[PDB]
């Protein structure tokens, strides 16, 4: 179950390729994955591509994997240290879930921001007053990080 | 008509609605038959999810349908 | 009542004489500085009479008055030695719900056995002089010590994600894609290995009518069959003082109250171990939060707890190393929310956003009406 499921998962994955959301081994340890996602089309964030840590603790699938942010990104839900607090990880969990659905979930988030759970109430706060603002800052941070 | 309601823990529960009842109407009903808030309910029922405003015709509720209860969000 | 039968319970239990103190001393000499070696060196070399006799300890080097109290710093400091998981002898169940229970690991030292026998007897001896240990286990840990069978249930309090993965399973069919089967991977130290619940487990997937028995099978394998050997030493050294005949009239609660006393959390070491961001101790609200706090019944600071952090078990060493979902965070207070709205908590990151509210009094409704819903203890 915490080899058997992340062999199946993997070469899941290795049939259809997203073409957006890639998913990589770190190296030869299947307990720690690389996740490169590319920007929405339709958002701030186009064209900006993302890496992400992912650590599968051994008791997958029973108990969720833990992603982490490496780029920075002006978002009302990842601080500098790359967290996600996203609730398909924490409560919304269950064993048939597999690596694809974490990412399109981030995708997800990334297209749109969900100020009920500001990671960052500043940020939140700015998107909710001002919009143009937060937009330009975000592109802005795209156009300076992710380049 | 007669509508059932599981429960995250399973439970079934048998409210007497009608097609053209409210979404309201229903939410008020397991309300008052359990004691949770209207808005803390959300019923699942083939996709959809039930939502202040609208009609049980709305979203092809039957006779005997069969929803589920969920909660929205959580830190 | 609860309480009044519980009193009862202890008054019968040290009424017994099969567990009746002697007039002999028995004195034990250890330095504050280095207590767990001392403690190991000394209790792991006695005698099943001698730990009978009053217990007399003084601290190497400081000499005073009321031994009662020098002697409950000495189990309370023993306590905070040898249950530290960086000792690696009990682990944490989850790092963002605190709860401690006996390490898998623990098997890399040559003889854990002679270890877990002092565990045993210093548990023995703080319940036999009615002396309190400051550790909270976990119920499955204090229904295992009085011989019960542990059901799915059980799980719920030593993780609440694998109980909730346990239950989606046991409730919804099983698809073939799934490759759960009879093969539990435990890593030690690097290596990690695969054991099987059941003979040839390895090679028999679950479907709709295995999963029952699969269910039942991770339940003993992850609560009972990983420590077993130790364990067995552990009971050995409990029951070596306490017949097991007087343990097994309590139940699992009854026996966590005997151990570690009636619960309670410290408030000044909360408000020495904050943080805040747009608020400082300045500030009016602050400093009625942290009178309202002060005078507040256990219960409902539980509670509170409960609401603000997500869980009412605190890290062994207080709030000072009290983790996350990610990493360390402190518990922090922040000046977010409209007049009207109710105080708001995050639990996932230990955040609880006040507003300005304008009376002490007003404070001290809003917050507990948005706590009224909330089950501590």
């Amino acid at each position: 179950m915490a080899l058997k499921r992340i062999n199946r998962e993997l070469a899941d994955l290795g049939k259809d390729p997203p073409s957006s959301s890639s998913a990589g081994p770190v190296g030869d340890d299947l307990f720690h994955w690389q996740a490169t996602i590319m920007g929405p089309a339709d958002s701030p964030y186009a064209g900006g591509v993302f890496f992400l840590s992912i650590h599968f603790p051994t008791d997958y699938p029973f108990k969720p994997p833990k992603v982490n942010f490496t780029t920075r990104i002006y978002h009302p839900n990842i601080n500098s240290n790359g967290s996600i607090c996203l609730d398909i990880l924490r409560d919304q969990w269950s064993p048939a879930l597999t690596i694809s659905k974490v990412l399109l979930s981030i995708s997800s988030l990334l297209t749109d921001p969900n100020p009920d759970d500001p990671l960052v109430p500043e940020i939140a706060h700015v998107y909710k007053t001002d919009r143009s603002r937060y937009e330009l800052s975000a592109r802005e941070w795209t156009r300076k990080y992710a380049i | 008509m007669q509508i059932f309601v599981k429960t995250l823990t399973g439970k079934t529960i048998t409210l007497e609605v009608e097609s053209s009842d409210t979404i309201d109407n229903v939410k008020s009903k397991i309300q008052d038959k359990e004691g949770i808030p209207p808005d803390q309910q959300r019923l699942i029922f083939a996709g959809k999810q039930l939502e202040d405003g609208r009609t049980l015709s709305d979203y092809n509720i039957q006779k005997e349908s069969t929803l589920h209860l969920v909660l929205r969000l959580r830190g | 009542s609860h309480m009044d039968e519980y009193q009862r319970k202890i008054a019968y239990m040290y009424d017994r004489p099969e567990m009746a103190v002697n007039d002999a001393q028995l004195q034990l000499k250890v330095s504050r500085a280095t207590t767990f070696e001392d403690a190991y060196d000394i209790i792991s070399k006695l005698s099943v009479s001698d730990m009978k006799k009053k217990l007399l300890i003084r601290f190497r080097n400081e000499d005073g008055l009321d031994y009662g109290g020098v002697s409950r710093e000495f189990f309370y400091i023993l306590s905070h030695a040898i249950f530290n998981p960086g000792y690696s002898l009990f682990e944490y169940a989850t790092d963002d719900n605190y709860g401690l229970q006996i390490s898998p690991l623990s098997s890399v030292n040559p003889d854990f056995r002679s270890y877990f026998r002092f565990v045993g007897r210093v548990m023995g001896l703080a319940i036999y002089h009615r002396r309190y240990l400051d550790v909270q286990f976990v119920l499955p840990f204090y229904k295992r010590i009085l011989q019960k069978p542990l059901c799915l249930e059980d799980v719920k309090d030593v993780d609440e994600v694998y109980y909730e993965s346990l239950k989606w399973i046991k409730n919804n069919d099983v698809d073939e894609s799934l490759c759960l089967n009879f093969s539990v991977e435990e890593n030690r130290f690097g290596e990690s290995v695969t054991v099987d619940l059941i003979p040839n487990g390895r090679n028999i997937a679950v479907n709709n009518q295995n999963k029952m028995n699969y269910l039942k099978a991770l339940t003993e394998h992850k609560l009972v069959t990983s420590t077993e050997e130790q364990f067995n030493a552990l009971k050995g050294g409990l029951n070596e003082l306490i017949p097991d005949s007087v343990l097994q009239i309590f139940n699992e609660n009854e026996l966590d109250t005997l151990l570690n006393g009636k619960r309670d959390i410290d408030v000044q070491d909360w408000k020495r171990f904050t943080d805040y961001r747009s608020y400082t101790e300045t500030d009016d609200i602050v400093i009625w939060f942290w009178e309202l706090l002060s005078e507040w019944s256990p219960e409902k600071k539980a509670k509170l707890l409960q609401f603000a952090t997500g869980t009412s078990r605190l890290p062994l060493s207080g709030f000072k190393d009290m983790h996350g979902s990610d990493g360390p965070r402190k518990f922090t207070i922040e000046k977010v929310g409209h007049i009207s709205q109710l105080p708001k908590a995050h639990t996932c990151f230990n955040r609880l956003d006040i507003p300005p509210y304008n009376s002490k009094e007003e404070l001290e409704q809003k917050l507990t009406i948005a706590i009224q819903e909330t089950a501590g203890f």
